[PDB]
């Protein structure tokens, strides 16, 4: 069995500005099987209202899936990105660095 | 620019109860406009554009009909698979399929393509000219044999050169506003100093459509492309695309080191600078 | 469009 980690990638559909409505994406990919758990994190808590795309795949054959919600980026919240997946031992956490 | 349609399935096995979970998403180029979940309730083809939205009842109808009769080849298969390879039937397994058709700038035919894999590997996949089946090993060789006997490479070639290029013109013609834009990438750089010394500086790509792109760090004007760090060409989520390019530079001499940037949608090449 | 799949079992 060919297993393949997940990348993932947590950033703002837009340009982010302290106060008002926005979208977070966690988009992970380059991964297989394609059961995945991904948890959008606000201060370490789960969001519970969270959609995803519909599961594709690249050329590779590794799939990708985005997992976006709306949330107003203050100066303070710290938000993070949560995987799990049969790759990784151990979840994974990344975190929204705004200005990367 | 060019452009394309593509259908993407997958079909995952679950060992113990019963349907295999099957996904199947259609493209047009970078747009979602079509989707089947098996595990949604209303078990039809489901729109996810507008653009297809004004196709009528005969379209829906045969889409989930031909779309179903994809599932339960794919079901079937997982079963034949798991012979060929002497697998138990505790574990989950995924069979994927993928094709459909490219044109050039004048909607031109350009390729077909038709490939199929199992547990994330290729499997069979069709040949450049479309007559011919290229198999991974002595399973998929067995697999050519009853796709020849079947004229699957015939059937599929009429489609891919015909049908599928002629629908896809239809939906870039009916979603034209959509389909047919070009969004430049709104552009802009940032700096950032780990210590004192190097410094790293991202170039960012942002708002654009089609997702084709190039960001490019060059050093001196020649092409320094070994210590930059990219990554891959995500979406927004809102339809449009982002990407950005990241470069080391010891602090007092990034003036040798601009950014460049080509895309359909814009006049002409930008280059950045801090 | 999707291709008219007819006993393209593997």
């Amino acid at each position: 069995m060919i297993q393949r980690t997940p990348k993932i990638q947590v950033y703002s559909r837009h340009p982010a500005e302290n106060g008002k409505s926005n979208f977070l994406n966690c988009y992970v990919s380059g991964f297989h099987p394609s059961d995945i758990e991904v948890d959008l994190l606000k201060n370490g808590e789960r969001i519970e209202k969270v959609e995803h795309s519909d599961l594709s795949f690249s050329k590779d054959w590794s799939f990708y899936l985005l997992y976006y919600t709306e949330f107003t980026p203050t100066e303070k919240d710290e938000y993070a990105c949560r995987v799990n997946h049969v790759t990784l031992s151990q979840p994974k956490i990344v975190k929204w660095d705004r200005d990367m | 620019g060019s452009h394309s349609m593509r259908y993407f399935f997958t079909s995952v096995s679950r060992p113990g109860r019963g349907e295999p979970r099957f996904i199947a998403v259609g493209y047009v180029d970078d747009t979602q406009f079509v989707r089947f979940d098996s595990d949604a309730a209303s078990q039809r083809m489901e729109p996810r554009a507008p653009w297809i939205e004004q196709e009528g009842p005969e379209y829906w109808d045969g889409e989930t009909r031909k779309v179903k009769a994809h599932s339960q080849t794919h079901r079937v298969d997982l079963g034949t698979l798991r012979g060929y390879y002497n697998q138990s039937e505790a574990g989950s397994h995924t069979v994927q399929r993928m094709y459909g058709c490219d044109v050039g700038s004048d909607w031109r035919f350009l390729r077909g393509y038709h490939q199929y894999a199992y547990d994330g590997k290729d499997y069979i996949a069709l040949k450049e000219d479309l007559r011919s089946w290229t198999a991974a090993d002595m399973a998929a060789q067995t697999t050519k044999h009853k796709w020849e006997a079947a004229h699957v490479a015939e059937q599929l070639r009429a489609y891919l050169e015909g049908t599928c290029v002629e629908w896809l013109r239809r939906y870039l013609e009916n979603g034209k506003e959509t389909l047919q834009r070009t969004d430049a990438p709104k552009t802009h750089m940032t700096h950032h100093a780990v210590s004192d010394h190097e410094a790293t500086l991202r170039c960012w790509a942002l708002s654009f459509y089609p997702a084709e792109i190039t960001l490019t760090w060059q050093r001196d004007g020649e092409d320094q492309t070994q210590d930059t760090e990219l990554v891959e060409t995500r979406p927004a989520g809102d339809g449009t695309f982002q990407k950005w390019v990241a470069v080391v530079v010891p602090s007092g001499q990034e003036q040798r080191y601009t950014c460049h940037v080509q895309h359909e949608g814009l006049p002409k090449p930008l280059t950045l600078r801090w | 469009l999707l291709f008219n799949i007819l006993g393209g079992w593997v």
